[PDB]
């Protein structure tokens, strides 16, 4: 026998919430469309916008980092409601 | 994979390079640059790994290929198609850790010289943002180059097919090796 | 010099022609010869040329290598220890690795070029990755962590040697070049920065040195540590002066926090060579601020203290790993009586640690003394801040040989004929160079 | 029970399949202590029980950056008092702003 | 394999029972105490700081006060 | 130097003066100057309407961070059984709240920018360290405990680091050439250029 | 017997151990000692340092009153009834460069004050 | 008073304290002449109170003779020399056999000693 590590939390209910990411998973085909879709007339409308400050574009891609949502986030807490 | 993840990029830079298709932007290769290396560090399967590195890695060269840097980028595609020969066409574990340390970069390997052209190019046209994503998004590749290599040699036991069918990866792994020195003068 | 490089090359070669079962022999026996190729390219150094004793090109920038005070010391001083190692490395494998991470070091000391520099000592990268990460004995966040720092480092400092060699057009040190920009000279320190550890960059060493070997240990404090000096006299110091002065505050206060939590976190150690790790933290911390005061005084000295370093981390290493085969422990709690179970291996123990505390019989003395007047030759508070926190090594050491000198044990655990003979040469080193043939 | 493994002679050999134990290095191991053993994993393995608290962050602040700052504004004393000692104009230091250019001395100017 | 953890009886008689237990929590200083200690001995250690600063503010002090005397000498003569 | 004697280095005279030299006879620039639209961006005068020029940026980015959002929730709906509620109604929140947040915290900076810029009267370092602070502790409200200390540190940071490889960078390292002579360098006897090379052409896209 | 006397071993630990454990020396015998003594446990003769504190200031006055007096009430002239010791001009001359000397004080001196500003010296050296 | 004490019956209870007295009058005395008259007074004292049979006023004697015997514990108390708290304890402590020796140590596999690095 050896020392090891503790894990928080009782087993029953940490594999419960494992379980929770076994749901009907999409294609990722249909994310992919709209984003190739979306993304080429992006690219066309990023070369008329107007110059910004280095500063600002940082604090842009700081704030979009801070609230993309991966999509395993958005999968496991998913319910059909309201 | 292999020869549709190379071959097909020369012609591309070619066009490039050769009909000014080059524009102010650096936001492309810039978030090609950060997104293939995180989703290269999150990547649980091997075949995301290198396709992520190629993403990163194409990223920089478009970046660089814009501002009129051809030789640079035609040096680093047969570089890299020498790279990933070894590591796609795996049969050997040392043919492939050669492979994957030329794709990361180290120094004793042919890798090495086509990384160097790219970033010797970067610091030229005196970009700091580029210059500082370059650095830790390679950091962040690495970290995945090294979970290939611990993979290898260092998790379990590995068995793979003896698929002896190694037409031009003992020149690929030989050219990787020895082709530092000859090319040092771009560098 | 053309000597020395050639049994440089031939040593990773001949394991390749070797029997398999003559390795080990031949390995000792290239490895003295390499030592004997350094003696020699130590007599055919005159004195007379004052700034770079020999010279030689191969057909390239990228292949000058040359020799210079800092370089000479440090090559000679892995030549030395380099048989050490060696002897106490069994299986191919481990040799192989072995003898190509030294001649990937040993050549980086004698190069002239940043980016062959770079190219050699960054070569040994994922040697390191796997010697540190064995199967049984190591450990993977070692190896990560080691590996993370170096590549990190070791990019930036590319980066930097990148813009020099577009900006002047050459990168090679015999060319006169000075920079004032102040990127590059970060560029260039973070490097140094890493490598010889300073806080807060120090995370690396101690996990690297504890899950490595004891050749793997005794090669990285006796040698990998130095090869940050070579870098701040040959590739620093002669183009980024001015940003050494601009940044002395800040490099001042980096390098005594440093050395303060340090000696601190020595005293929290329970593991002997996480306390040898902790010890080479601190100690190379006067270093690198000798040599940041750009005078004689200090590079001198910030050399002469390397050395002795490089002669005293080495036989500490070595007697834990002895002590280490013989009991299968490291905890100093389980050690005890070791005094009396035996007074061999305790004699050169208590020698080793009063060599490391700076005694005068010792060459740490001499050294700490010329670091000390550099300081002192800056400012007198400078001086005074670095003499006054050395207590803090004296109690954790202290402790330390309290704690293993006495006690009940029921184990004789005293050193065989070859742990003797291993540390003989470091045991003479020490005390030639204490008497001050340095 | 035992039996010497080492033979001067050199005509060593391990017997495998003794009886007795070999007196082999394994001989002198300490042994070990279960509670011991988990202090020594506890102690390495102490960031799992790292937890930020207000009382962790003033400790840490005024003593790693307690020690900081006065280091750092010894060290801009001290240099301070250089300068006026050696006679140079007040030094551009990176953090200082002085609407001087001065960095490093001339050897060949006297001053 | 693992050391016994049965202890030894025999000198119990003679040297006293292990019965009796240290009182000590194992615990460190207190966060306030430490940070009023900690500010209290390094000044008492950095004793040549203060006596550099007090020295040098004295004379960067006189030899202000002596050019201001100087400006007024050297401006109504 | 190399050796162990005197100083490593050099000292450069601050009386003597180079004239400067041109690093080519005939120079070319294929890099353009600023837009009319970039310095009017730029300005920060009047805080307010610096504020709504830099603002589409922010609201841009909370619309995309929504956008992904809810398309990650409609993705999953399924189009087979009949939903009772509105999927819209569901929907029409994410994205809102997210474009608001972001527009929000977007302003903030820029407003704060701009406030510290002119009170000071002076562009530093600190006028992006306040506003990076003060966003950060607009948005760790009512996080636990290391949020409100990291995030201040996260956003003030973001500042420094866009100032000193946005701006410090590039002027610094305005003069290195790569072609000719060294710059400061022109005593040595390298190939001189007529003109100075023209890699690519100023861009257009 | 100073060899060979009977000694009692220290337990084997049998729970789990304190983090600061290491606050606790143990070589094996019975009898395992802080590593500084008074840090924690038993006190010697039972004094606190609160105790000692107010010892320390019950005695400091005593000890501080013959010194006070002489250093700072007293001055040079009244310190005592003789003047130091005189010197031919070429060996006084000599001795009062001294900062550490017993000549500074000769009030009768006309270089009094010259002396007594040379005794009160530098507190660091200027360069 | 400590703990240990105090789980103690009356009966031990007034017996430690006496024990603990006398040891205290024999480490505050300058020779053995001292110790006779001091002891028997000691005796007196305790004697004194012997047949006192109200709990309460036993129960306050008790409490003030152990605040007595804390304060005036000494700082040197006087312990024969080869017993815990004694100079000659543990000067050479007697060696148990059962040592494990190894011999002939470097001849053991001398060829093949050292680290090795194995892989997968
Ligand atoms: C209606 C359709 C729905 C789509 C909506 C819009 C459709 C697209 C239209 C136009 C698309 C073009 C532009 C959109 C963004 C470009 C990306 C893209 O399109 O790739 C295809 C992508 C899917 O590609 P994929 O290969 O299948 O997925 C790979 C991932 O592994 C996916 O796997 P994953 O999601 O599970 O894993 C995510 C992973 C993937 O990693 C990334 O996202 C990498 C991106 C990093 C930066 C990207 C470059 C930034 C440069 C921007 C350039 C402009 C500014 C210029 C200067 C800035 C200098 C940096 O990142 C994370 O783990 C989450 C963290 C988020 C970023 C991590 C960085 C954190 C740093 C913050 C520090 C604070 C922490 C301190 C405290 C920490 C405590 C220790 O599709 C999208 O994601 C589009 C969604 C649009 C939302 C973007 C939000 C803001 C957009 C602009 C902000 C720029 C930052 C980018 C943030 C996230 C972008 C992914
Ligand atoms: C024997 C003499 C050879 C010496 C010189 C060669 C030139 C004479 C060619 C003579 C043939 C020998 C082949 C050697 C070179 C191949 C070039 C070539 O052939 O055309 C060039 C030549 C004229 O083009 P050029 O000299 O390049 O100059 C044009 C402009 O300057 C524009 O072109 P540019 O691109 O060169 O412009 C200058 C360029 C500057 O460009 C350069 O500096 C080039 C540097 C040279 C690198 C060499 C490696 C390239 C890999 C290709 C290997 C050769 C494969 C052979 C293929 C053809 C086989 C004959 O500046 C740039 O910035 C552009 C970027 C250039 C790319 C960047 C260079 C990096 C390459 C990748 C290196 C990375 C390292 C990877 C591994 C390295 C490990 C050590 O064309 C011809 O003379 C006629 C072609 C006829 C070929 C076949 C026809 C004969 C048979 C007819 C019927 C066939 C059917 C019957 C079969 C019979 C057998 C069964
Ligand atoms: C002319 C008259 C004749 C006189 C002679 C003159 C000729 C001159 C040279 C001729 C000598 C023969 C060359 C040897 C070729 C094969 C060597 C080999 O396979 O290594 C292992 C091999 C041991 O074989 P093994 O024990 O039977 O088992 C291997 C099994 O096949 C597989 O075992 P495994 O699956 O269990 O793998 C475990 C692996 C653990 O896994 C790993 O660690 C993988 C790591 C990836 C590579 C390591 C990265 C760092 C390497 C740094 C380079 C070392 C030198 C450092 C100096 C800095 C240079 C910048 O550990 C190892 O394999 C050994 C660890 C250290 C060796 C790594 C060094 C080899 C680098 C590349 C080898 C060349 C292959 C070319 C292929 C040609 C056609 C296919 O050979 C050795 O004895 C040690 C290596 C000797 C290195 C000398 C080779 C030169 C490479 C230096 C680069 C400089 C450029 C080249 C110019 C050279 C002079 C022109
Ligand atoms: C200056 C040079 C450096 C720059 C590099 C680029 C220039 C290239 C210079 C040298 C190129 C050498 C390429 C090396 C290829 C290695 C040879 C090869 O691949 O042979 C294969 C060939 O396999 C085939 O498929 C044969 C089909 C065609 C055979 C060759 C075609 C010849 C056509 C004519 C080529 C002449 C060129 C025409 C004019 C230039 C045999 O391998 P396998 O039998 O499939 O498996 C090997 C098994 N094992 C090793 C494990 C034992
Ligand atoms: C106010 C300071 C003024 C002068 C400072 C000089 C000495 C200060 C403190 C002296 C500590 C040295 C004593 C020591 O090392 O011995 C300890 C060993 O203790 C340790 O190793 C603990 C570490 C203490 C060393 C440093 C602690 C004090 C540091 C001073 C200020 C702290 C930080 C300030 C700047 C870093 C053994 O304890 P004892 O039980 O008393 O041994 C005596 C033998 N006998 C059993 C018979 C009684
Ligand atoms: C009879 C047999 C005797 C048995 C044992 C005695 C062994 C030798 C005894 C005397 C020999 C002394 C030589 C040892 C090193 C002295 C090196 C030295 O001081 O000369 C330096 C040469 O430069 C250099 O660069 C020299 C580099 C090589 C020196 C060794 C480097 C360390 C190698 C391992 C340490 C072992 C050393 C032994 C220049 O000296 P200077 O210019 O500073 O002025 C001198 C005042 N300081
Ligand atoms: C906060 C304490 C600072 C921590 C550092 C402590 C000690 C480091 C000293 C290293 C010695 C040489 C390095 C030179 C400068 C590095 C840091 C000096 C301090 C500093 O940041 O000064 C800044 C200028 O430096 C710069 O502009 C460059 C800063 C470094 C860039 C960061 C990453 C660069 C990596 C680039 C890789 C290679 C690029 C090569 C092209 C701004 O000071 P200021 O003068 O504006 O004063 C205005 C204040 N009122
Ligand atoms: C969140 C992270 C941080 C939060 C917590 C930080 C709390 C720490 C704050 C106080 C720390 C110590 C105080 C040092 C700075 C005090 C104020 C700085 C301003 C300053 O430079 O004044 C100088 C302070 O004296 C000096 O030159 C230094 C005197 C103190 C140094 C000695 C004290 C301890 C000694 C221990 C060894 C450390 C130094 C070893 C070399 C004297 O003014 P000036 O005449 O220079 O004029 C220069 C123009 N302002
Ligand atoms: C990689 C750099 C990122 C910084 C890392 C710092 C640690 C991160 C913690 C987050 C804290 C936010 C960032 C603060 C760093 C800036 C340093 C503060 C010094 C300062 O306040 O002076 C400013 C100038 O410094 C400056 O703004 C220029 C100093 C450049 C920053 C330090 C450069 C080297 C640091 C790298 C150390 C190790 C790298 C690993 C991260 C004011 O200047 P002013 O002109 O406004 O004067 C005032 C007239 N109103």
């Amino acid at each position: 026998d050896e020392p090891k590590h503790q894990i928080p939390g009782n087993a029953l209910d940490n594999w419960a919430f494992l379980r929770t990411y076994a749901k009907p998973l999409p294609d990722m085909i249909h994310y992919y469309y709209y984003v190739y879709l979306f993304g080429f007339f992006f690219v066309y409308k990023v070369a008329d916008f107007p110059e910004y400050s280095p500063r600002v574009l940082v604090m842009a891609a700081l704030i979009g980092s801070l609230f993309y949502v991966r999509r395993d986030w958005v999968h496991r807490e998913f319910k059909d409601s309201p | 994979a292999f020869v549709f993840s190379t071959l097909p990029k020369l012609s591309v830079l070619y066009l490039i390079s050769n009909s000014n298709i080059g524009s102010e932007c650096v936001w492309w290769g810039l978030i090609s640059l950060w997104l293939g290396s995180i989703s290269q560090y999150q990547s649980v399967f091997v075949r995301s790994i290198l396709l992520y590195s190629s993403v990163a890695e194409i990223g920089l060269v478009l970046l660089v290929l814009q501002e009129g840097f051809s030789w640079e980028a035609f040096s680093w595609v047969s570089i890299y198609f020498l790279s990933l020969s070894g590591v796609w066409h795996a049969n050997s574990k040392f043919v492939s850790a050669i492979s994957v340390a030329s794709i990361a970069g180290l120094p004793p390997f042919l890798g090495f010289i086509g990384k160097a052209q790219i970033l010797k190019s970067l610091v030229s046209i005196n970009l700091g943002i580029l210059i500082f994503s370059s650095i830790l998004a390679a950091t962040i590749s690495f970290i995945g180059y090294l979970r290939l290599i611990r993979l290898m040699y260092l998790v379990s036991p590995v068995k793979w097919k003896n698929n002896k069918d190694s037409s031009f990866i003992n020149w690929s792994t030989w050219m990787l090796t020895v082709g530092t020195l000859p090319m040092v003068y771009s560098v | 010099m053309s000597l020395y490089l050639f049994m440089l090359f031939l040593q990773p070669l001949s394991l390749s022609f070797v029997s398999r079962s003559f390795s080990k022999i031949s390995s000792l026996m290239m490895s003295f010869a390499t030592l004997w190729s350094a003696v020699y390219m130590w007599f055919t150094s005159n004195g007379a040329n004052q700034t770079f004793y020999q010279v030689v090109s191969w057909g390239s920038d990228w292949s000058t290598f040359g020799v210079c005070y800092t370089s000479l010391y440090i090559s000679l001083l892995c030549a030395f220890i380099f048989p050490i190692c060696v002897i106490l490395v069994q299986g191919y494998r481990a040799l192989s690795i072995l003898i190509c991470i030294q001649t990937a070091v040993s050549l980086s000391i004698v190069s002239l070029h940043m980016l062959a520099f770079y190219a050699l000592f960054e070569s040994s990268l994922l040697l390191f990755f796997i010697l540190i990460g064995r199967r049984k004995y190591g450990s993977l966040s070692a190896a990560y962590n080691i590996s993370i720092y170096t590549f990190i480092s070791a990019l930036g400092f590319l980066i930097s040697a990148f813009w020099l060699n577009w900006s002047f057009g050459s990168v090679c040190a015999l060319l006169p070049n000075e920079e004032a920009n102040s990127f590059v000279a970060f560029g260039i320190f973070i490097l140094l920065w890493v490598k010889a550890p300073l806080v807060p960059f120090h995370l690396w060493l101690p996990e690297a040195h504890v899950y490595a070997p004891t050749a793997g240990s005794v090669l990285l404090a006796g040698v990998l540590l130095k090869i940050s000096i070579v870098g701040l006299h040959v590739f620093f110091l002669p183009i980024c002066a001015s940003s050494i002065v601009k940044a002395f505050p800040l490099i001042l206060s980096i390098c005594l926090g440093s050395f303060i939590f340090s000696s601190f976190s020595t005293l929290k150690q329970i593991d002997l060579k996480k306390i040898v790790a902790y010890s080479s933290i601190s100690h190379m911390a006067i270093v690198f601020l000798s040599s940041a005061t750009n005078s004689g005084l200090g590079i001198q000295g910030a050399v002469l203290y390397c050395i002795a370093h490089g002669l005293i981390s080495p036989g500490l290493f070595l007697l834990v790993g002895i002590l280490y085969k013989n009991t299968n422990t490291k905890l100093v709690f389980y050690l005890r009586g070791l005094s009396q179970q035996a007074p061999v291996w305790w004699s050169v123990w208590v020698f080793f640690m009063l060599g490391n505390l700076a005694f005068p019989l010792f060459p740490n003395f001499i050294a700490e003394v010329v670091c000390l007047s550099a300081l002192f030759k800056n400012h007198e508070l400078y001086a005074y801040a670095f003499i006054f926190f050395s207590f803090v090594g004296t109690v954790y050491s202290s402790t330390v040989l309290g704690r293993l000198k006495g006690g009940v044990s029921s184990q004789c655990v005293d050193a065989s004929r070859l742990d003797v003979i291993s540390w003989n040469p470091l045991v003479l080193a020490t005390v030639v160079t204490g008497i001050g043939y340095m | 029970s035992s039996r010497i493994a080492g033979d001067t002679t050199g005509k060593y050999t391990p017997n495998i399949f003794s009886p007795e134990t070999p007196m082999d290095r394994s001989f002198s191991h300490v042994p070990k202590n279960p509670f011991w053993e988990a202090w020594v994993f506890r102690r390495d393995n102490i960031q799992r029980e790292f937890v930020w608290t207000w009382q962790t962050i003033f400790d840490l602040a005024t003593f790693v950056g307690g020690l900081y700052v006065a280091m750092y504004a010894t060290a801009s004393f001290c240099s301070r008092q250089n300068d006026k000692r050696n006679g140079y104009p007040e030094r551009n230091y990176y953090f200082s702003d002085s609407k001087s250019n001065f960095v490093i001395p001339d050897e060949r100017e006297f001053y | 394999n693992y050391a016994s953890l049965k202890a030894d009886t025999s000198m119990d008689h003679v040297f006293g029972d292990s019965t009796n237990k240290l009182n000590y929590d194992f615990q460190l200083m207190s966060s306030k105490e430490a940070f009023f200690w900690n500010y209290t001995l390094y000044p008492i250690v950095g004793f040549p700081i203060f006596l550099y600063l007090y020295q040098f503010n004295k004379l960067e002090n006189f030899e202000a006060e002596i050019a201001a005397a100087k400006a007024a000498k050297a401006a109504s003569e | 130097t190399f050796n162990y004697v005197i100083p490593y280095g050099g000292s450069s005279s601050y009386t003597i003066n180079n004239e400067p030299v041109k690093a080519e006879e005939v120079t070319v620039d294929f890099s353009k100057e600023p837009s009319a639209s970039s310095l009017k961006l730029a300005d920060k005068s009047d805080w307010i309407a610096y504020t709504f020029n830099n603002v589409p940026l922010m609201a841009t980015v909370g619309l995309l961070a929504g956008a992904h959002e809810a398309f990650l929730h409609y993705e999953r709906t399924p189009i087979y059984g009949k939903r009772t509620y509105n999927i819209i109604k569901k929907l029409a929140p994410i994205v809102i709240n997210k474009t608001a947040y972001a527009t929000l915290l977007g302003a903030i900076f820029c407003a704060t920018d701009a406030l510290y810029e002119n009170y000071s009267g002076k562009k530093s370092y600190t006028s992006g360290m306040v506003a990076g602070a003060a966003t950060g502790a607009v948005f760790a409200i009512g996080r636990p405990l290391p949020q409100p200390l990291v995030w201040p540190l996260v956003f003030a940071a973001a500042p420094v680091i866009a100032d000193l490889f946005g701006e410090v960078y590039p002027e610094s390292m305005k003069s290195a050439r790569g072609y000719g002579t060294p710059y400061g360098f022109e005593n040595l006897d390298d190939a001189v250029p007529t003109r100075n090379p023209i890699r690519r052409n100023p861009h257009h896209y | 017997a100073g060899a060979g006397g009977p000694v009692k071993l220290s337990p084997p630990v049998d729970k789990p151990l304190p983090y600061n454990y290491d606050f606790w020396m143990d070589n094996g015998i019975y009898p395992g000692q802080p590593i500084y003594d008074g840090m924690f446990g038993s006190m010697v003769g039972n004094m606190s340092l609160e105790y000692m504190a107010k010892g320390w200031l019950v005695l400091l006055p005593i000890l501080s009153a013959p010194f006070v007096y002489e250093h700072c009430i007293a001055d040079d002239v009244t310190r005592n009834p003789f003047v130091p010791r005189q010197y031919p001009s070429e060996v006084r001359e000599f001795l009062a460069l001294f900062k550490n000397g017993f000549v500074l004080n000769d009030y009768s001196q006309p270089d009094y004050e010259e002396m007594k500003r040379r005794q009160s010296g530098l507190l660091t050296p200027i360069y | 008073a400590s703990e240990a004490v105090l789980r103690l019956p009356h009966k031990l209870r007034v017996m430690r304290m006496y024990r603990t007295g006398l040891k205290e009058i024999v480490n505050w005395s300058y020779g053995r002449h001292e110790f006779y008259p001091r002891a028997n007074a000691l005796r007196m004292e305790f004697e004194a109170n012997k047949e006192l049979s109200d709990r309460e006023q036993i129960r306050k004697l008790v409490l003030h003779g152990e605040d007595l015997l804390a304060r005036f514990r000494h700082w040197e108390p006087t312990i024969r020399s080869e017993f815990v708290g004694g100079t000659v304890y543990g000067v050479w402590p007697q060696h148990c056999k059962d040592v494990k020796f190894v011999p002939n140590p470097a001849y053991i596999d001398e060829f093949k000693q050292g680290d090795t690095v194995l892989l997968y």
